[PDB]
Formats: C-alpha cells, structure tokens, sequence
RNA sequence: GGAUGUGUCGUCGCAUAGACAGCCAGGAGGUUGGCUUAGAAGCAGCCACCCUUCAAAGAGUGCGUAAUAGCUCACUGGUC
RNA sequence: GAUGUCGGCUCGUCGCAUCCUGGGGCUGAAGAAGGUCCCAAGGGUUGGGCUGUUCGCCCAUUAAAGCGGCACGCGAGCUG
C-alpha cells in the first residue's frame, strides 16, 4: 500500500483513481491520498480483522488496521477510509466474520442456517495475532436451536465484547 | 432393486419425505444375494465395486445405513 | 481470420486499380472490391492484407477473401446446384434454354435463365443449375425453390437433394 | 410473427441479427420468431 | 402494508438516502437508484413475486414500509375543503436505500427473484452483496 | 423495457502442458431414483443430487409420446 | 357594445389505432373455414321498424355494414 500528498484541497485527486484517508492512534494523525484500485483490491482480502504495512511518499513504513469506511451512496464505491495506527502488544475491539462449517441435521430436515450476527465484537486479542475468520460448527442443530456468545470457541486469550446470551446462529423452520 | 429392500425390511410403498420420518434398517450380508443375481448386467470389477452401489438406493427410499468404514 | 488463397493452373489475377479482374479457362469473371485493402500474388499463392484492426476494416477483410476464393474456385472447376422435386405428379422438362415445371399449379411454370447460367435435368424429378458466378447460381436455384417451398405437413416442393425437413403433421 | 417490444433470449438457438435499424430474431423453431415492428 | 394509527394527512419534498445500509439481516439485497413513492400494493407485489420463486423459506427482508398517507379527487370539485386520506400509503425511497434483502438462496436464485421484483417497481434498481461494515 | 451498434476504462475465468466455436466419434450400468398417481421412466409436481467403470458420462437442459422410445446438451479424445 | 345551442338533412374532406378488399408472419395452420399479429388509407362501407334522439335494440341483406377529427365540421345552406 503506497500513497502521495495530504492537503485539504482535493481537486488534484477527485477525478483520479484516489481515495482520501486518515490514520490515528494518539501521536501522529497523518492525512492521505491513496490508490482506489489498490485499496479496493487489498481491503476486500483483509477487511477490519486484517492489517497492512502502509509506506507514504519516500519511505515511512507503518502497520495499520481499518477502523471505518464511509462509502458514497447511489454508487457503492468508497469515498473515505479511516485507519488506526497499530501499537505492538495490545489492540482494540474487532468485529470478526462469523462463518459456518458442515451441513445441519435440521437444514436437510426442513429449515435453514441463519447467522444473526455477521460480525462479532471481541475484547483484547493482541495485534498481528487477530483471528481473520470465525469457524462455527452447526451439525448438532435442529429446529429451534440457537447458539449464543457462551458457545463460541475463542482462539487463545481472546474474550467476547458482546453479552453472554446474545443469539449468534439460529436454525429457522420452513415457509 | 426396489422389491428386494421392500420384502427384506417390510416396506409397502417407500417414503413421501426421505428427510423426516424414516423407514427402516438392513444388514451388510443381505447385499451379497442382490449383486449375485444382478452380476451379468454389472460393469463393475469385484467385491468392493458392487457393495457400494446397492446401498445408495436405500438413501432416497428411507432405509438407514449400517456400520460402514473405519473403527 | 481469412488469409490463404489456393490458385491452381489457368489463374490470371489482373487486379489493376478497383477492378480486381480474374481471367481463366471457364470464361472471364470480374469482381469489384475496396481499394483501401491490399490484394496481389506473392509468388505461388495469393494473399489479401488489411490495414487497420478496428472493426470496419475487419468486417470487409473476411468478406473480400471469401469472395475472391469463390471467384477463384469458380473459374477453376465451377459451381453446380442439385435440386429435387417432391410430391405426387410433380415434374420438370426442358424447352431449349428454359426449365419447365408442372408442380401442382393450374398452369405450368417456365424459367428462362440469365447469362452464363445453364439448366439441366437427368431424371424428370431432379433439377441441376450450373454456371460461373456463385451468386447467380445461388439466386436462380432460389427462384426455382420459390416456385414451391416444401410444406410443413408433407415436404412437397423443391428441396436440396440431401435436405432434411421437420414434419408438423396435423391429421 | 410475435411483435414484442422487448425481445429477450428464450432458448440456445435464437440468433440476434439487426436489420435496417431495428432488433430482429432468426431461430430454428417457427414460434421463436421475434421482431419489434 | 398500512400502519395501525397516527395523525391522518401529510405533505411532500426530496434529497439523497439517509438510513439504508447494504448488508444486515440478509446476504443479497435490492437497491433503489431513483427517488420515488413506493405504494403499499407495489411492495405487496414484490413480496408475492419473490415469495413464489423461493417456494419454502420466506427468507425475504422487507426493509421499506408505507409510513405515509396520500389523498385524492372525489370526482371533480375544488370549491370545498382538504382531500380523502384513503387513497394510498407510501414509503419515500431515495437512491441508495435497501428495499429488500434475501437470505439462504443461491446467487442466481436471487439474481432472478429480484429481477422479477424489479419489473413490479416504478424505478431503476440494482442487486447487491457483502463488505458493508459501519455498525454490527 | 429491450439489444453480439461502435468508442474508452474495470471485474472474473479459461489457455501453445494447446482452450471458445466447428466437423468424426461415445453417451452412461444400476434405474421405468423413491414419492405422486388412471400412467409420471433425465423432462406435471414433493425430498435428495449418493454410486460404479474411467479417456469420459450430471437421480441430468430444451423439444418429442398419453406414459415409452427418439434426437441433443453439461462432460471425453483426435484433427487444428 | 352577442363566437346561435342538440339532432336531422345537404355537402364534403382528412387521421389510422383498418370493418371490407390487397400483401405478409405465426397458429392449438391437413383441406375448407378461422385465430392472431405485422405492412397497407386506393376505393368501398345497404335499405327499413322504434325513439327528437346521437347512441342502442330489432327486421332483411351484405365483401364489409370501421372508429375518430374538422367551433361535439356545415342554420348569412335548409329543417326546428
Ligand atoms: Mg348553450
Ligand atoms: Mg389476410
């Protein structure tokens, strides 16, 4: 990930393949002018759960995570990105994609697998030691079967930011 | 093929829904008398090539699988 | 694409200016084309080069090459269409240079061919159209086909010898 | 001839070939013949 | 469809979509590209169309709702007061807004189900998927 | 609403270890899958989309019959 | 300080979204008779009974007995 300038006059990048962005922690709050194509190609791979080394004009390599993206309505194309400057030992609460594995002895019976929360907020994992996904077994489930927070495996020293009895994956009936 | 399972397990028709309320269950030695009468029509090799094809007809009919591989 | 041209024996392409003239043993057959595209003999065989590669030049390319091959295969051996009459009582005869069909209509149909084109009949239930230019032979045979198109219920009419027809069938 | 103002692909046999500035359809099956005028 | 109780009558004005994500609830969605007034019966058409196509499941999310009264021409008049509440109910839909989203059905099982629904709508639309994380 | 109209930029793939199209040639055994019926056999509708042989063939796409058969595709080699 | 108002009659002309006749395509088009859509405005488009009626219903025929415009065409043209 590479970028150029940073002023408040954005006519030089407007028409061009660029997205105006920012990175902050509690020291340096540097403004950007990164490539739209590159950010799109890469952000789709890494999302919020992943981070990437961003080298500015010349050479100042920095590890950063994606905080929030404010895309244009009408045309779904992104317009502004917010990066969070990663420390070394401790990160923030990260929303993790809740995916599914295997068929359900309820899905084939009459119903279907419904992931209520598509992303899950998790307390103090450790940066560069963040789960890129979240595999959840569904096979044990029938009709009326819910899976809460206190039913999900957390990869080494991770804690749940969400409520203990918050419904994550529920298998629903037909019609 | 349908009548050999219907007589052995005790089935009249089959199953309206092969996912909900099941039909029955059969044993592995019974597969030996089905393949021995249907051997000239089979293109398959020997032993393992005929024991696996017969079991698949019990799937959509509603007759449960017994044992299988490993352990 | 369209590139290789086979030119046997009596070939004489005198492609001067816009008139891409072709003289041979089976009479002199002329054919006009675009000057914007290049065409000449490169020793033994022939080649039709194109300048631009947009689309308007691409379309005329494949067309110009097939038409010269058609005019080449024309003065070489020739063109001949084999037509078949079908249905009870249907028959064709010869009145000098003209073809005469008696195909279900109250009066008999007569067809005088244009220049260079010749009609021939082996058995009275079979028509043969032979000539120089592919187009003229194509048309003349199509006019004979027009005289009676094979119907969807019985296939009665003028067909292409080994022609396959789907049959609707009502009652 | 079924003159439909919205000519769409029905089966793998229809060949959309334009004629004199209008959308026309040539197909093997006689019922499949679609035009716009 | 219609709301339970309220005030009776309203007004009218327009500008770009306010509260309409892309993901949430379902996997695939349908998005308005033009500003409109989506009738109650207009949605009820889309629901029914998509409903039929999926047969069993009902994994269709109707994000829009007709929270708006519209009035009408008793027969001719003008000499007299304000007009009849009971013409129709509408949902003001500005470009970007998600009207419908589908769950569990395949990519094509949704491309087509939404295509049919589009034909019952007074405005241009487009089908959508994932990568929309503002709040969850 | 529709469309191989031309112009320019993007996204997904398949490829000289030889693809897309085109011609030769194969077409699945189980099995006329179970249900559903006066019949429903790849093709009116409910559940699945398991297996064998291999160079390959999906309880299979559209037409045909009243149900069959026919005649093709998804897949497999040669020639290019 | 006035643009006479329904129907009829007389007189026409024009649009085509065509009633007939002409040319076509598809058909659940065998033929004959149709259906439906496309192209087409050259000419044609009957006489009575009831009603001020336009309309409509009926009688008897027809290739057909089209729908509209022209200040709901036309009263310095007639009726009333
Ligand atoms: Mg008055
Ligand atoms: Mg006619």
């Amino acid at each position: 990930m590479e970028l150029t300038a940073k002023p408040r006059t954005p006519k030089q990048k407007l028409d061009e393949s660029m997205i105006a962005a920012v990175a902050y922690n509690k020291e340096n709050n540097v403004s950007f002018a990164l490539d739209r194509k590159a950010f799109d190609r890469a952000f789709r791979q890494q999302s919020t759960t992943g981070l990437f080394d961003i080298t500015v004009e010349g050479g100042e390599t920095f590890p950063a995570l994606v905080k929030a993206v404010q895309m244009d309505k009408r045309k779904r194309a992104p317009i502004h990105v917010d990066f969070y400057m990663v420390t070394y030992g401790e990160p923030v609460e990260v929303s993790v994609p809740v995916h599914t594995t295997g068929r359900s002895q309820g899905e084939v019976q009459g119903g279907l697998v419904d992931i209520v929360v598509h992303n899950l907020q998790i307390v103090a994992p450790g940066p560069r030691r963040i789960p890129q996904e979240l595999v959840v077994d569904v096979t044990k489930m029938n009709i009326g079967d819910h899976i809460t927070a206190g039913d999900i495996k957390l990869p080494e020293g991770c804690t749940l930011a969400a409520d203990p009895e918050l419904t994550v994956v529920s298998v629903l009936p037909p019609r | 093929m349908s009548y050999l399972i219907r007589k052995a397990a005790g089935i009249g028709k089959g199953s309206s829904t092969p996912n909900k309320a099941k039909v029955g269950k059969l044993n592995w030695d019974q597969v030996l008398e089905i393949a021995k009468t249907k051997m000239p029509d089979l293109n398959a090799g020997s032993v393992e090539a005929a024991a696996n094809t017969v079991a698949g007809t019990a799937r959509s009919m509603g007759v449960t699988v017994e044992g299988g591989p490993n352990a | 694409g369209k590139q290789p041209i086979a030119v046997p024996s009596g070939v004489t392409v005198n492609a001067q200016d816009g008139v891409f003239k072709v003289k041979g043993p089976k009479g002199e057959l002329t054919v006009p084309y675009n000057t914007e595209l290049t065409v000449r003999q490169d020793g033994d065989q022939l080649l039709v080069e194109r300048p631009s590669d947009a689309q308007k030049h691409r379309a005329l390319h494949g067309l110009t090459r097939t038409l010269v091959a058609n005019a080449v295969k024309g003065v070489s051996d020739g063109y001949t269409i084999n037509l078949e009459l079908r249905g009870v009582g249907f028959r064709a005869k010869l009145t000098g240079k003209a073809l005469e069909m008696n195909i279900g209509y109250s009066h008999p149909v007569i067809i005088e061919p244009p220049a260079g084109v010749t009609f021939a009949v082996p058995e009275p239930t079979r028509i043969d159209v032979s000539g120089i230019d592919k187009q003229l032979v194509g048309q003349v045979a199509a006019n004979v086909r027009k005289v009676r198109k094979p119907d969807a219920y019985h296939g009665k009419g003028v067909r292409f010898v080994g022609e396959q027809i789907a049959l609707k069938a009502g009652k | 001839m079924k003159v439909r103002s919205s000519v769409k692909k029905m089966c793998d046999n229809c060949k959309v070939v334009r004629r004199h500035g209008r959308v026309l359809v040539i197909c093997s099956n006689v019922k499949h013949k679609q035009r716009q005028g | 469809k219609r709301t339970k109780f309220r005030k009776q009558f309203r007004g009218r004005m327009t500008g770009d979509a306010k509260g309409g994500d892309y993901v949430a609830f379902g996997d695939y969605g349908l998005i308005a590209m033009e500003p409109a007034w989506i009738k109650s019966n207009q949605i009820e058409a889309c629901r029914i169309v998509m409903s039929r196509h999926f047969r069993r499941g009902g994994k269709i999310y109707i994000r829009i709702f007709p929270d708006k009264p519209v009035t009408k021409k008793p027969a001719e008049t003008r000499m007299g007061k304000g007009k009849g509440a009971v013409e129709y109910w509408v949902s003001v839909v500005k470009p970007g807004r998600v009207m419908f989203e589908v769950a569990g059905v395949t990519e094509e099982q949704a491309k087509e189900a939404f295509r049919l629904a589009g034909h019952k709508l007074p405005i241009q639309t487009k089908m959508v998927k994932r990568e929309v994380y503002d709040e969850a």
